[PDB]
């Protein structure tokens, strides 16, 4: 499955992900690309932060859905 | 809720901390008393209680005048995402905070949005929740997991049919008795050794928030709670052990003697 | 219905609902027994953490199910 | 379990207790030994009070562990 | 017989000499004498740049003499005189190792064996690390008040017994022994940080091997006496903070070593 | 079973031991009797020191023998 | 299992080991990594020569522990 | 005769002795085979440390007998 | 009286003096074998240090026995 995250600067990276995966892993995939480390990310899908240990399917984050990337500095 | 004021002399200098009755406000408490000790935050010298709603106007003031000048475009915006983040949960210091810890590291939680409050006050949060390295065992069944990952692993464990998760669950839930004041020797060691000396910082430990500090190598915790409110000696009880029988000690850290 | 919950201190807890009361209001009985706040309350049932939106019925949860609590843990 | 409580005036109190004992049980367990009324009791353990209506199970009060008497008002 | 190489270094803005390691066997003779040079206690001609084992064992004995306590009464000098000829019987041990039993409950906590008299003599306090996490009661059970010559002997007794409480009781034992091989725990750690005076120079055990030790600012430092670091002047002090060894290298001021 | 510790002074007692006793327990009996902990005792026999975790029996310590107890200041 | 060892520039080299390795089998590790020979290496842990002939076990070395490296 | 030495090292060594060996004997032939000086080496057999001055024959240490080998703790 | 005088390092020589000879001839009978000087001689007799005027009858030194020299070096 393909997601979007966007940040405030409005860069849009694409992730290949699973409905079974953690939040935790898809931190960890934006680590491998963007290089940010994964406990300085927040991301946010309908308005509410994700937590690490959920999943895509525990928040109904299925095709196509745009998660918004929030930065620690 | 209103809160009473205890006047101590920090530093030779007439200085106010906050102090707790009902539990709660400690997040509030913790975050202000490193503002008070710090002279970033200052009371009119005859206040003697102070409500929660002047506590976090003055937090909220604080915050606003902090910001950043200098940063770049990618700084602003992210700062102004934090900030409102912030604040809407800001009245949650008035009644507690949740936090999410990993074992591995003092400085090391899920970056929530309970963590960003600190962030923006350059306040250093810190646990002693750590597993002892040299129990492979325990390092394994913890791994990497937060306290909310392995409360779940710990209970999914306990119906498997794998022997090696079963084992691991049983590890797990027995390093979360053991270290049920959520404080160990190691990590002991490592706040020693990582707080820096005279460093104002929060202490989380068994669902509490404390003001810490390092005064000649040795943490101390500032004593908020009504009960020692008059007493002038008690002002920091020292933290050398896992059982609470720190040493009260004076705002110049010297040894409370028995009264 | 009839469904159990169980901390991590070994207590089991009671408590009389139905298949249609949302996950929020289960964490109002609890909390009328033993006082901890709801948006404290963790429960797991199947592997899934259980959110306040649905309700029981929309996780499959039989009579004399056992849920777990688990507690966030709070600063205060 | 056995735990003690320290006064500020140097005094040492050992408690036998369970940890489903309520905090106004284990203030009922120190009039016993010294007479101070649990109405005038403040119990406080790492810092925090122990509010009377909790149990020591909740503050994850071990054995051993020294608690903080002071007086109220 | 044997030869050391001596360091000299700015203790307290004085020039004050150290003794160096080489090969293995006289820790606990170098980690005595440089707790007297450290001290002042003992001084050596400024120019001398290596000594052999035979001046340290007699500047070491000479001191014991010269150490000798007052306001004694005829029990305590009875006393003092038996032990005083016990320790320098076993003098000679010190250059090739020194028998130590600890107890796992506390930083001071030692069987008082002759080879302890030496430190009571120069009261030069002797440390270990080598403590029981409180917090797991299999383990503070099972070790209970052994020593660990006779925890080793109750895991031999339990490996082969049929109460099932007595084989886990050696089984957690042996764990214990195994995964602090080290001879420092994180509970030895925090009990040293706190017990140890500022200012204070002692001996510490670990891993077989002995140690200066002394606190500043609240940490402790072990004094670097390799030979190795001879010619290092920045090279002085080593911090202890973790029981993987990963100290930070520190001058003569206790100031970090700049990596170069 | 009946041994006689003996100071260098000169002063002897009697303790009521048994072949099994360890010494750690006949230097506890002699706290008993005579207030010193045992880590502040030293016990030699033959002219040899005894072990903390060794018993009266290892060392063939019969009836009616004289330990000599040293002391440490 | 692996350990560590630190030189006085700071340089770290993480190095796979077993308890069974001898101080001279931990030496060569260092030289098919590291430039330097096992005749110029001196290797010392909390303050002690880890001495040719001996192996990792008969120091107690763990899992994890960070060694100094020296010239010889 | 041939008796059995058993190590907290995870070895059994096996040893030729006489019952008439001295203690200190065998220590000195545990020095020949595995380097460690006799003082630091303590002999565990029934429970019993054998002490220096005896022999073999007092212990009643019969043939294919085994014995524990601890060692003392030397710092160095 | 045969006695014997050993240093910590572990050279022990044996003397020829009698009992009523005191300690100043003690170490200067020393000095007379290892050429060390006497003042930079201390000697130590059943963990008792010894006095330069009294003498071997006096702390009851007996026939083969051991007296340990401590040299006072610079
Ligand atoms: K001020
Ligand atoms: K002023
Ligand atoms: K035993
Ligand atoms: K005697």
């Amino acid at each position: 499955m393909q997601i979007f995250v966007k940040t405030l600067t409005g860069k849009t990276i694409t992730l290949e992900v699973e409905p079974s995966d953690t939040i935790e892993n898809v931190k960890a995939k934006i680590q491998d690309k963007e290089g940010i480390p994964p406990d300085q990310q927040r991301l946010i899908f309908a308005g509410k932060q994700l937590e690490d240990g959920r999943t895509l399917s525990d928040y109904n984050i299925q095709k196509e859905s745009t998660l918004h990337l929030v930065l620690r500095l | 809720s209103v809160y009473h004021i205890k006047w101590i002399q920090w530093k030779e200098e007439n200085t106010p901390i906050i102090t707790q009755n009902e539990n709660g406000p400690a997040p509030l408490l913790a975050i202000l008393n490193v503002l008070l000790l710090a002279w970033k935050v200052k009371l009119p010298p005859m206040m003697e209680i102070i409500t929660a709603e002047q506590l976090m106007e003055y937090l909220g003031d604080y915050m606003l005048d902090a910001k950043p000048k200098e940063i770049s475009e990618i700084q602003r915006l992210n700062y102004e995402q934090n900030m409102s983040d912030a604040m809407a949960i800001l009245h949650k210091l008035q009644t507690g905070l949740d936090v999410n810890v990993r074992f591995t590291g003092v400085r090391v939680f899920e970056y929530t949005p309970e963590c960003i409050v600190f962030d923006l006050l350059d306040i250093p949060l810190y646990h002693g929740w750590l597993v002892d390295p040299q129990i492979d065992d325990i390092v394994k069944a913890v791994g990497n997991c937060s306290y909310n990952q392995l409360v779940e692993k710990i209970i999914s464990c306990k119906q498997s049919d794998n022997s090696e998760l079963v084992s691991e669950g049983f590890v797990a839930e027995q390093f979360l008795n053991n270290t049920a004041t959520q404080l160990t020797y190691h990590g002991l060691c490592e706040l020693t050794s990582t707080v820096q000396e005279g460093e104002l910082c929060v202490f989380f430990r068994n669902n509490h928030f404390s003001t810490m500090t390092k005064y000649k190598g040795q943490l101390y915790l500032l004593v908020t709670d009504q009960g020692f409110l008059t007493e002038e000696k008690v002002v920091w009880e020292s933290l050398h052990n896992v059982d609470g029988d720190g040493n009260f000690c004076d705002s110049e850290f010297h040894l409370r003697p028995p009264s």
